[PDB]
């Protein structure tokens, strides 16, 4: 799948 | 219930088979992942093929989850080290009948 | 406008200065991300070392942007540009300025 977070 | 989207991280505190997980509703993502750091040891995980655009541990049983407001449904979350928060991906998002509204 | 989550990619489209974009709502993440390929190539770049805890030396727009939504709300971004990425990330640098709640039945 895809996994899109980062601070 | 209603959260506005700020530059605040948008979280979310619910059960899986009866621990309480807080996380960040991450609507980027498909799936939900788990911080390998707080995953219950003597749940077990299992080795994927899967590649996430890495090659992740997964919850070998299907969790219930819970709500406060006592919604419940499963989700089989990817568990994953050296991330700073949990992440509630679409399959949870989509199971809790979540809308994003403008005014 | 209302919009469910399900499993399928949650999109918005609108415009950044004179281009329009399609891209994903991206919660997860505080700035927005636009795909490389995407970026009008004169548009001015700055090279930065912010560690987006995706890649820690992305490149950010010179500019501020406007975006406009097709209702013409608008408002002011300044996006990352990174290459190898599928799709355009809109983060809550923009979400929150359009004013978008998350809501449940």
């Amino acid at each position: 799948p895809y996994v899109f977070a980062m601070t | 219930w209603v959260q506005p989207i700020t530059c605040q991280k948008p979280s979310l505190t619910l059960w899986l088979d009866d621990k309480m997980f807080t996380g960040l509703i991450n609507t980027g993502a498909d799936v939900t992942i788990i911080k390998l750091e707080d995953w219950p040891p003597n749940w077990p995980i299992t080795d994927t093929l899967t590649n996430l655009r890495n090659n992740p541990k997964q919850s070998s049983k299907y969790l219930t989850w819970r709500d406060k407001e006592n919604n419940s449904g499963l989700i089989k979350p990817f568990v994953i080290p050296n991330l700073p928060v949990n992440l509630w991906g679409r399959d949870l998002l989509s199971q809790m009948k979540i809308m994003m509204c403008s005014p």
